[PDB]
RNA sequence: GGAGUAUGGUCACAAGGCUGAAACUUAAAGGAAU
RNA sequence: ACGAUCAGAUACCGUCGUAGUCCUAACUAUAAACGAUGUCAACCAAGGAUUGGAUGAAA
RNA sequence: UUAAUA
RNA sequence: GACCUUAUAGCUCAGUGGUAGAGCACGGGAUUUAUAAUCCCGGUGUCAUCGGUUCGAUUCCGAUUAAGGUCACCA
């Protein structure tokens, strides 16, 4: 029998989302020179969006996150990573437009080091009538690097964690989308997605109150 | 002799466009000159729908739709009933 | 009595993977590091050209299924998928099959999604500049 | 047609490039359209 | 170089694979190098649309 | 899949 | 000259103490407008020539022919 020697832990994710509990991850029992507790060590679990806040409106995310401890048969996850799900990211490439993309690397205030992506699209007038909407190579260089600062200013600010709860409210798109408005007209501003560059350094008590 | 005005292509203004890959034969043809269609569909085909519905972990979640744009060399547009041979004086209809 | 190893009711994720010359069936953990049981379209057939049949999906997909509740993963995940390299991004026939298979045998579906690799830039293609003839 | 071939000259490490015939042979070769 | 197909297959199909494909320096100087349409200049029937400006109106 | 010639 | 080996259908070969198999070739029939290719069937071997062991030799043992391979050196 294969599934004799197996055994089954608790996935816990931070206080940060609705949901606590998401699901439970196999290892095999403890051997000679083997802990199940030091094996699972960099085991990165992906969920969606639309299950840590139990709303689908959130539903268009995937997140990752790693374990840091093995808190009796217990996962303590951290976050690791946020990604657009595939069926969004092609759903939102209009032909006729101009794609804006860029990426930042910021340092953030308790330490951590991420990199965010940001992608953008000229957009259509209530009164348009030409079929295209193209920007010149000057406007496009106007946008980024108004994205480019303005994203920097709402990352850099605050932590890690509290970022990543900010980018669950609209606020950073929709403040891009009216900063660039005087430039040109923007409809759709997602942050694609998010890494971690250089992983800050962590104590158990801030992970602690990062864990209830 | 000349059996269409543009020869066939979209290039008007310039000299070169890079290659694209046939999406069926794997052949290199130009970017104007390939064949371009662009391909919706949903993950599901349409007498699986219902049964995926009926036994669900979620509530109202809406299934997610694939995203494609294919190119077809012209050998493989014409085999693939992609594309059909018109008439003399239809070939000119762009609609 | 409980099978060994196996829980109450949770959640995996199946990785069906169908070319246009086989089908894979692999369902793993909420980790991804971990298998439960992996059946392929190849270990139900005779001959090697009916590997991509439909008919294959379904009845590696039913072992899939029949394994899982035994072991306690009663709902899944599906990542549909195809080879997408460079070649062709349409999943093959078996893909939809499978997947069929696997809700007609009373298994919860979660999230359905396409993870076929489309390269933000390739290698190059097998077959030259005239392609395959 | 022979033929961008032979020879002569020149350039190139080489493949080759530039210039470039004649003898002989033949009532057609060819272009667009029905 | 193998394996298929075939009457044969030194090919089309499949697997492996050297020079090459990539960068630097120096040669080579040829393409259906095509708009098969030399360069400059004047006159020249009706349109709709588009790219980059200038100039009025409409925020 | 294979299909040469008068 | 001395050693070693071989000889089987019309051509290349297998196998060989109680009935010699493969192709290619040949004949007839079928498909085709006709040929080629394709399908079906059939006919083919003095097992190189003589002796002996042989129950019985094409096989085993000698001989006569042909056919090849190697050696034929120091002076």
């Amino acid at each position: 029998e294969p599934f004799s020697k197996k055994e089954w832990y608790n996935v816990k994710v931070p206080k940060n989302f609705k949901r606590r509990t998401v699901g439970q991850i196999v290892v095999n029992k403890t051997a000679g020179t083997r802990i199940a507790s030091e094996q699972l060590k960099g085991r990165v679990v992906e969920v969606n969006l639309a299950d840590l806040m139990e709303n689908e409106k959130f539903g268009a995310y995937n997140y990752k996150f790693k374990c840091e401890d093995v808190n009796g048969k217990d996962c303590l996850m951290i976050f690791h990573g946020l990604k657009l799900t595939t069926d969004k990211l092609r759903s939102i490439v209009k032909k006729w437009c101009t794609l804006i993309e860029t990426s930042v690397d910021v340092k953030t205030t308790d330490g951590h080091l991420i990199r965010i992506f940001c992608i953008g699209f000229t957009s259509r007038k209530s009164n348009q009538i030409k079929k295209t909407s193209y920007a010149k190579s000057a406007q496009i260089k106007k946008i980024r690097k108004i994205m480019n600062n303005l994203i920097t200013k709402e990352a850099a600010s605050r932590e890690l964690t509290q970022f990543v709860d900010y980018l669950r409210e609209n606020k950073l798109p929709k403040e891009i989308v009216a900063k660039c408005s005087k430039v040109f007209s923007m409809d759709n501003v997602y942050i694609r997605k998010v890494k971690i560059l250089k992983a800050g350094k962590i104590d158990s008590l801030k992970l602690l109150d990062q864990h209830q | 002799t000349s059996k269409r005005r543009n020869n066939g292509r979209s290039k008007k203004g310039r000299g070169h466009t890079q290659n694209v890959r046939c999406s069926h034969c794997g052949r290199c043809v130009p970017k104007d000159k390939a064949i371009k269609r662009y391909q919706i569909k949903n993950i599901v085909e349409a007498a699986a729908v219902r049964d995926i519905s009926d036994n669900s972990a979620l509530t109202k979640y809406k299934l997610p739709k694939t995203y494609m744009k294919l190119e077809y060399c012209v050998s493989c547009g014409i085999h693939g009933r992609v594309v059909r041979v018109r008439s003399r004086t239809d070939r000119r209809n762009r609609l | 009595e409980v099978i060994p190893g196996s829980t109450k009711d949770a959640f995996g994720v199946a990785h069906i993977y169908a070319t246009f010359n086989d089908t894979f069936v692999h369902v793993t953990d909420i980790s991804g590091k971990e298998t439960i049981i992996r059946i392929t379209g190849g270990m139900r057939v005779k001959a090697d050209r009916d590997e991509s049949s439909p008919y294959a999906a379904m009845t590696a997909a039913q072992d899939v299924a029949k394994r899982c509740k035994d072991l306690g993963v009663t709902s899944l995940h599906i990542k549909m998928r195809g080879e997408g390299g460079v070649y062709s991004k349409t999943p093959g026939p078996g893909a939809q099959a499978a997947l069929r298979a696997l809700a007609r045998a009373n298994m919860k579906i979660g999230r359905i999604e396409d993870v076929t690799p489309i390269p933000t830039d390739c290698t190059k293609r097998k077959g030259g500049r005239r392609g395959r003839r």
